[PDB]
DNA sequence: CGGCAGTCGCCGTCTACCTCTCCAAGAGCAGCATGCGC
DNA sequence: GCGCATGCTGCTCTTCTTTGCCATCACGGCGACTGCCG
RNA sequence: CCGAAGCUUCGGCUUCGGCAGGAGAGGUA
């Protein structure tokens, strides 16, 4: 398996980090198998299946919400039937109101649960849509989720074998003229970074 | 109650096994650790009329031990005389990660 | 302290009713520490006569 | 340090050409990287 | 976005000569050799 | 008389780093950097 | 490279044998 020369990555400064435009902490995380990175993301198919998967994810979210509705329905119905067959006739209606409050707390719990699942799917969508090369993706769960749903288009892994791919698919000239353009018309500290 | 992995030195897989096994009973935790299996294969060392079938550990140094995730369970498991430490640095290396159940079943094919 | 750590770790892997003080005690760490102090040390110096 | 590098490389080769799960291979690759780093410059990262 | 100040790591710290001592071991895995039992 | 069991003995590695062990280390100059406040 | 032993035509030829790293402490100018 490929490895990385220590001289060109753990220095002051980091020459590999200066060439690849990455913080040294990110390089240390990628190299020592603690986080993922996206080597390349196809922009053609993605730019069409964008709307395609938009439709698909709308469908999915609808399904999710409807399943929530159905579970709610079932549980609520049963609970209410039970509490209606007996409005705590031994004391007062207030004991039935209290068990109904418990039931509504349960309802709100399930609500929050489903809502959080909805926003996690939202997060998924967000991350998958705006995805560019050189974007550290931590959390193995998220990575595997993305590689399950939209496993095509984007590619990436961790380790020095995943940095060999970034270096191999690198164009020196475009970055050189980009840096020269930044130095030509710029100020602040971005000029110092470009220098 | 998922199947986790652990790391031992070298040749200490069965010493680690016995140690953990007995400890779980003596230390009193017969409700978190449940099953321990050390994957092993086979090597035909026939001496032209004298078979052997010696231990050929497919994964030397790795003992997969099912364990309910807690804190004292982690203590007893990792501090058993012989184990170097846990596996699963996926998230920097804070907590172990449960081995993919399908991968566990495929490991337990034999 | 090293011998105490060893005996504490070994007290939970042996079987009861066969545990005796002579089987729980290891002498090697103590003699190793003593012979490391009296030999390769910066304060036990060769005498000048 | 050469013996360490050779041992880790041999274990990695045998584990890769066996159908091992991904977690164990990643652990072995990290350990090999650390061993090579210690060969070229001992003490720069982590402990000597 | 945009300054901003603490902070954290890495670099360096004179030349030549003399004498002495000390520098992983126990655990483990086979491989038999002979004694004891049926 | 033969098979099984247990002790001399070749014989080649093996020695981590958690909820642990470990205890610290000057002093000045320089440069990135990095969370933090505005 | 040194030693031992033979042939030696006196240029030499043949046999055998043989090695030297680190850490710490104290001292002189």
């Amino acid at each position: 398996a490929p490895v990385t020369h220590i001289w060109y990555f753990k220095g002051v400064p980091s020459r590999l980090g200066y060439l690849l435009d990455l913080a040294p902490k990110d390089l240390e995380k990628i190299i020592y198998f603690a986080a993922y990175v996206i080597t390349s993301v196809d922009e053609e198919m993605r730019h069409n299946e964008l709307s395609t998967l938009e439709a698909e994810m709308a469908v999915e979210r609808k399904a999710v919400e409807d399943q929530r509705d159905g579970e709610l329905e079932a549980r609520a119905q049963k609970l209410e039937a039970d509490l209606a067959e007996l409005e705590a006739e031994g004391a007062k209606a207030d004991a039935r109101r209290k068990v109904r409050d418990g039931g509504e707390r349960e309802m709100r719990q399930i609500r929050d649960r489903a809502q959080r699942e909805l926003d996690r799917l939202e997060d998924i969508w967000s991350t998958f849509t705006k995805l560019a090369p050189k974007q550290l993706i931590v959390d193995e769960n998220l990575y595997r989720e993305l590689v399950d749903r939209y496993g095509e288009y984007f590619t990436g892994a961790m380790g020095a074998e995943s940095i060999q791919k970034l270096i191999e698919n690198f164009d020196i000239d475009a970055e050189a003229e980009s840096l020269r353009d930044v130095i030509r018309n710029g100020k602040g500290q971005k000029k110092l970074r470009a220098l | 109650k998922n199947w986790y992995v652990v790391h031992t030195y070298s040749g200490y897989e069965n010493k680690v096994k016995a140690n953990l096994e007995k400890r779980v009973e003596s230390m009193g935790m017969q409700d978190k650790i449940f099953r321990v299996v050390v994957p092993e294969e086979e090597e035909t060392d026939i001496k032209n009329g004298k078979k052997k079938v010696v231990k050929k550990k497919v994964f030397p140094g790795y003992v997969l031990v099912e364990i309910v995730m807690t804190d004292d369970s982690w203590y007893v498991v990792r501090n058993t005389p012989g184990v170097t430490g846990f596996v699963g640095s996926a998230g920097s290396g804070s907590k172990p990660t449960p081995l993919l159940p399908g991968e566990a079943e495929t490991i337990l094919k034999r | 302290s090293r011998m105490e750590r060893v005996v504490r770790e070994r007290m939970t892997t042996q079987d009861v009713e066969a545990i005796t003080p002579q089987t729980l005690i290891n002498i090697r760490p103590v003699v190793a520490a003593i012979k490391e102090f009296f030999g390769t040390s910066q304060l036990s110096q060769f005498m000048d006569q | 340090l050469y013996r360490r590098v050779i041992n880790r490389n041999n274990r990695l080769k045998r584990l890769i050409d066996l159908g091992a799960p991904e977690i164990i291979v990643n652990n072995e690759k990290r350990m090999l990287q650390e061993s090579v780093d210690a060969l070229f410059d001992n003490g720069r990262r982590g402990r000597p």
